[PDB]
């Protein structure tokens, strides 16, 4: 298949309605990604972008081992301008977790001539487009498009084409658009497939005002904004929930997770409204103190380890506990314990609730009541 | 990094400076009443203590609100150095982290305004009807003495049918005096603290103004450089 | 309750002042506007 | 280095001081070769001409290469294209910053901007990783509070934050170290602190074992036994 | 659209989503064509291209092409030349802010970021303007007190400030409206309110004439002549 | 305009707005491929706006005594005045009226920033009546823009500055006036005398308009002579000033 | 200077100032249509200065033992050392003496910012008698700066010592004192023996003490001159007069 091949149009698509389960609490619960979406993973150097994309890639082996080609999300990872040793570490990571059997890694590394860095994302999109067009689902990670833009800048300036902003050529938007827009979800007339794009961008100093950032932020359906100030506070992944936004939104969230994520989002919005006084939490009003406490505990509740995606059945009870206010009694430092212990209890007890949050995917009132029961019981034991 | 960011940073620091400057003036306005409530109570105290000159629990008095600088910190330092009943949320907070089992009684809400004999008397009345301060050898009052418009010192004054009624009374009178001197010290400390804060804000504004100018020059140079590369 | 007794008598003598004679200081001298909580944590909040 | 790696099979370590001068060199000539300059003024080939150099510096099944590269940052702007491009090529990156050096804290390594791939509980072990994470959290808390400190004074901070700030000040300063080669311009004799001793000492500091010790004793000592020794010395003198 | 105006003989409204990309593609084509790039990278023909697009959107003897133009503001910087040039042609601004959706106030129009030139008494009338000015003053007062209400409890407010705050919340929620296209989304019957029937309603709210009733009764109603009905249902 | 200027007539030229003239010349120059300068504007833009503006002049009785007054408008982006075109035009003009959005949104219209606004010439031109009566207005308004940051606070408000907070509030309510309703000097100076002399203190801030509309009637009917002399003769001689004090105190005793 | 360097003689070259040389090369380059870079300077404004300052060298006796020392001057806009040309010359040179306007206007002249000032040759060039005495004064004052900055927000000992050290270093224009005269004072400075002297008295000390050693102690200055390094016996004979005069003072 050709590298530059026209993206599908309006008619053949169908609306994004099914989830790309990343297993990262901070994403599935606040900035969800659906099969067909385009989500910008934008952040400064070493702020965790590849880690988000790779946790997403790794999680899928819960579904990709089974029987239904509908749940399986095959992955393509385009490494542009990276060093070959980093790709070797990446394939070693994917091999440790067995995720290579359903991942394709396309490498135009820094030493590869500039034309191949400019072209590699297009050919990886053509690879994923096969899965898209043949009734399967795919996920393509561009790591990263800033370096593709630099390669295209080298190409253009050495072709004596005129520069525009930031010395980038006048048609880099057309480049990234005719690249990304090929990510789509198709309709039953065309095979029900999808291809989801997780483009990375390397913002210098967090400046979303640069040219390539300004373009990609507008091309994509949303952005996961990784920040260093959050990273160093142990909020990892360092997702600035405020700056992060998804236009598909609830249509992508798992039902059970949408139910609780609405309230999670509302409480964190209140927390962001109050945050300017977070360091003065003592003397503040009763309601402001309640919102500071709960916002801090929720922000902590989202942090999770590298290479460890939680399934939705483990996210839902946990976000429920955070929202409904059970964790308000737990010291901020012990929350990391609460999760690792609490989930174990839900397997030692109330296993039906997890099993059905997975099977049904929906928190029926019965399941919500039993979940409240289990949460009360463990916060009593805790 | 970019011009808009330095501009919003500078605008926030300017708003902080404005707020602290307004707070200084408000504190200076309240100081006028705090001074007189202190003067009257100082005369009343000297009059009552003339009797102790001729003839002969720890109540820690502070405010409920912060931004007083070192007021609460210095009074808690004095308490621990000497070492309980707390008046004010802040001293209560300072002590609750160190001796939770020692706080017997906490009073809140009196820190917002000058003390009145009603407040002192009812606080003493809770000490006598709840804490049962009766016949305790251990009774003293720790409070701030306002030394100047720019300084305050943590201080202690001891506490001691009329021979009993006089203790039951000087409890309220000395508590009033301590709350009044603590209110004057708190107001003065806040005036000084907000003035210092506004001066520091002006200094930070100067620094970020240097940075705004430098970023303006750099922005223009970069933009015109790119344009000139284009015009080749 | 000697200081307490004087406080009650003072509220009497203050309310006894003519409404056309009370300065704001008098209405203030009646406003305790304070609370107390026994005390580890507070078993009971109440007015003071 | 490549021959020592591939044809001789030995373990090699390759010091490059300073690699920025490579890219800058390519810049100086780029205008005279007739290229349209890129961003702030670097040559278009910056991303590729660097790689062909940088990609050769690597470990291989023929031989191992341990490379330590100095990467000048012009105008201290880490956003300058050359450092920004170099950062992608390095497993471990220690960013020396001017602000820390103005604070007299040599070796001036920004405890936060500095990062390494091998700082993972899998490689360094869980204790080391928890210690490092607590250190980074404490220093970032200090840097976040710095504005409240600068305006409202430290006394406005709560006990948890006053303690965190004093501990951050102790830690940023305990990261200082005298180098045996720096003695000819610092006087202080050089120190080598082993890894386990560093982990344990910073653990002891985080756990509050030495809240009693003043800051000045954490400066330029080396290990924590030398923190104690300098404390005893300040107390004696 | 202009054919529906000129030959069809009736008013039509034109949706341009998004005009930022008109300006963006103009800059792309200008950079490609070799025109010296201007400020941040936009074309020199920015203002004249925008004018040649917009000024066809206007009223005339046979009708009017109205335009509702989505305007993407890059990096939220209204001072970028693209939005700055778009702003010179539009005279009504409707800001859909997520912060208004957090409060659940759908259709999530920011009552204060949104502004219009036609709000002048000369066009809407002095009554409409007095009512809208009272609404804006109350909501700006609430937004100003939003910091103090967090630092200090609402009990610290003066009764008049507390009243302005409560009537501000009630005004906020009376501004919410069920859309008719969204009746399938959540079932709500989706009412639409005339302008006069809106001024007369926010007036009755502002004067304290309808302060008797609770906050949630103002939610998603098509007039005070329906808020009283909802409140009668709730009280019953 | 130069025609009215040279032939002995007075003119007024309103450029709305020169930022767009600068943009137009920038396009015109960039397409002519002329070398650009700061902000992509051509080098001589200062020459553009100077050549345009300072044609405005007041001529000698020997050249015709005519005049031309230039009121160039500039749209500042986000209130930034350090931009290139604003930086130039602020330097070319004799003074500036700075209209502030923070005031416009508060309903203070016209939203003139009395602080940043300046007329390095017009003080010698002001109708004498208004110089007399508004001698204190600029000081009062600056004191008010200082004290107003303190408006919200309670009864602890110092009595000394309470008068500032009264007079400034009343003066701000006076200085706002509805669009398309320009007032004659004879209607201007009485209101400013009432304001500066603090007669409006006894009036509720929401009723100042009812004063300005009603007071003009009390003047027009009861004191036609005063308005007539102020307009026709041009200045407030002490006798007319006493008439003005009397009329204001009379209406205010009525109001 | 290279003629002195090469023929075995010693030279010193003061460039006053290289900011303006860089401006001149910027003019020369831009007029040649060389594409601008950072701060509109040409990309090779580094080479302009490297091939200038690298010539300042100290040679072996094979090449005649000569030397050339360079004291370049750079003007900093607004006191920012983060600018392009300043950073380039800091990268080329072996150290920096940073003179701060805040100190100069306060009257601290010469206005040496001890924190940012550093010489990477250091003690190797310093006279032996001063290395033997100063200890680690540079880092002490670098830390004193931060200690004072945070004090504004037993530290009193470091702060007192640093204030007195900063005051001790002042000097008058055109009035240089040889090393025989610097070694004495820096001992009372570094070893904190000055803590018992008020700040405003230090200007009286520096001369009076200098008069005491020169008046009585020819035996100490005529040593440190001819020897250049202190025997612990002469170091004792200096600690003695320091303690004696300071107790008198
Ligand atoms: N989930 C996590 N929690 C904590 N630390 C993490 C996590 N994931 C990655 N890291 C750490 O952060 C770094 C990962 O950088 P990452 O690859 O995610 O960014 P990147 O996209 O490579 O940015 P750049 O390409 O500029 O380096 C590593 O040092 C790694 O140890
Ligand atoms: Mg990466």
């Amino acid at each position: 298949s050709r590298a530059q091949v026209k993206a599908p149009g309006i008619l053949p698509r169908r609306s994004v309605h099914e989830p790309v389960q990343t297993g990262l609490k901070a994403v599935d619960a606040l900035v969800p990604i659906g099969r067909g979406q385009r989500e910008l993973i934008i952040g400064d150097r070493q702020t965790g972008k590849t880690a988000v994309a790779l946790d997403t890639i790794l999680n899928q082996k819960r579904w990709n081992n089974g029987s239904d080609e509908s749940k399986k999300l095959y992955c393509v990872y385009v490494a542009v301008g990276q060093k070959r040793s980093t790709v070797a570490q990446l394939v070693q990571t994917l091999e440790q977790h067995d995720a290579m059997k359903y991942s394709i890694i396309v490498a135009a590394t820094a030493s590869e001539a500039a034309p191949l860095q400019y072209l590699a994302p297009f050919t990886a999109a053509s690879i994923g487009e096969w899965f898209r067009d043949n009734g399967k689902h795919a996920l393509i990670v561009y790591d990263d498009l800033s370096k593709q833009a630099v390669a295209y800048r080298q190409l253009s300036l050495l072709l004596r084409r005129p520069p525009g902003r930031e010395a980038y050529p006048g048609d880099v938007f057309y480049l990234h658009s005719r690249l990304l827009e090929r990510a789509a979800k198709l309709s039953e007339k065309e095979g029900s497939g999808s291809l989801t794009a997780l483009p990375v961008i390397e913002t210098q100093g967090g400046d979303v005002s640069a040219y390539i950032p300004t373009n990609v932020i507008s091309i994509t359906d949303g952005q996961i904004f990784l920040e260093a100030e959050l990273f160093y506070k142990g909020i990892r992944p360092a997702i600035n929930v405020g700056l992060s936004v998804s236009r598909v939104g609830s249509a992508a969230q798992v039902k059970a997770l949408k139910q609780v994520a609405g309230s999670l989002k509302l409480f964190l919005a209140q927390y962001r409204e109050v945050a300017a006084f977070a360091q003065f939490g003592s003397d503040l009003d009763a309601s402001t103190k309640q919102t500071l406490v709960r916002g801090e505990r929720l922000t902590q509740l989202l942090k999770q380890n590298q290479y460890s995606p939680l399934a939705t059945e483990e996210q839902v009870p946990l976000i429920y506990a955070g929202v409904n206010g059970h964790l308000d009694g737990i010291e901020l430092s012990r929350i990391g314990e609460f999760e690792s212990s609490f989930l174990s209890y839900l397997k030692s007890n109330h296993n039906e609730l997890l099993t059905e949050i997975r099977e049904k995917g929906e928190l029926s009132k019965e399941l919500l009541a039993s979940l409240k029961s289990a949460t009360e019981s463990f916060v009593a034991t805790f | 990094a970019t011009l808009k960011e330095v501009e919003m940073r500078l605008k926030s620091i300017k708003n902080i400076e404005k707020i602290t400057k307004t707070m200084k003036i408000v504190a200076s306005t309240r100081l006028s009443k705090a001074e007189k409530a202190k003067i009257s109570a100082k005369k009343m105290d000297e009059a009552e203590q003339l009797f102790y000159k001729n003839a002969e629990l720890i109540v820690a008095i502070t405010s409920d609100k912060g931004l007083c600088g070192s007021i609460h910190s210095q009074l808690a330092k004095a308490v621990r150095r000497h070492l309980i009943v707390t008046i004010g949320d802040k001293i209560k907070m300072q002590l609750l982290r160190t001796h939770p089992n020692n706080i017997k009684l906490s009073i809140n809400g009196i820190g917002k305004d000058a003390p009145t004999f009603q407040e002192s008397a009812l606080i003493a009345d809770k000490l006598l009807s709840v804490m049962k301060a009766g016949t305790y050898p251990k009774i003293s009052i720790f409070y701030n003495d306002p030394v100047s418009s720019l300084s305050f010192e943590p201080s202690e004054k001891p506490i001691f049918n009329v021979p009993r009624d006089l203790f039951e009374y000087t409890l309220a009178n000395q508590m009033l005096t301590a709350m009044a001197q603590g209110y004057a010290a708190e107001i003065s400390a806040r005036r000084n603290a907000m003035d210092n804060a506004s001066k520091n804000a002006g200094d930070m504004i100067n620094r970020y103004s240097i940075l705004y100018n430098r970023t303006r020059q750099a922005v223009i140079t970069n933009e015109l450089v790119d344009i000139i590369t284009g015009a080749s | 309750s000697y200081a307490a007794y004087l406080n009650v008598a003072a509220q009497a003598i203050r309310s006894s002042l003519k409404t056309e004679l009370q300065t704001a200081s008098v209405l203030n001298r009646s406003q305790t506007d304070a609370f107390y909580t026994q005390y580890a944590s507070e078993p009971t909040p109440i007015t003071k | 280095a490549e021959y020592f790696r591939d044809e001789e099979g030995q373990d090699v370590l390759l010091f490059i001081d300073n690699i920025f001068r490579f890219t800058q060199a390519g810049s100086e000539v780029s205008a005279l070769l007739g290229r349209i300059p890129s961003a702030v003024g670097y040559q278009p080939t910056l991303a590729t001409d660097m790689g062909l150099l940088q990609e050769r510096i690597t470990t291989t099944k023929k031989g191992s290469v341990t490379s330590v590269q100095a990467v000048y940052v012009p105008a201290d702007d880490l956003t300058d294209p050359a450092p920004a491009t170099t950062f992608a090529h390095l497993d471990a990156t220690t960013v020396l910053s001017r602000g820390i050096s103005e604070l007299g804290i040599y070796p001036a390594v920004d405890p936060l901007d500095s990062k390494s791939r091998l700082l993972d509980a899998a490689v360094v072990g869980q204790e080391h990783y928890d210690v490092a994470s607590k250190v980074q959290e404490t220093l970032q808390t200090y840097k976040s509070l710095q504005d409240i400190i600068a305006i409202l004074g430290m006394d406005e901070l709560s006990e948890q934050d006053k303690l965190t700030v004093e501990r951050a000040r102790k830690i940023q300063r305990f990261l200082s170290q005298p180098f045996a080669v720096a003695e000819v311009f610092t006087g202080i004799p050089g120190k080598l602190v082993r890894l386990k001793d560093t982990v344990a000492s910073f653990k002891a500091v985080l756990e509050g074992k030495y809240d009693n010790i003043p800051e000045h004793a954490f400066y330029m000592v080396g290990g924590i036994e030398d923190v104690v020794a300098k404390a005893e010395k300040l107390a004696a003198e």
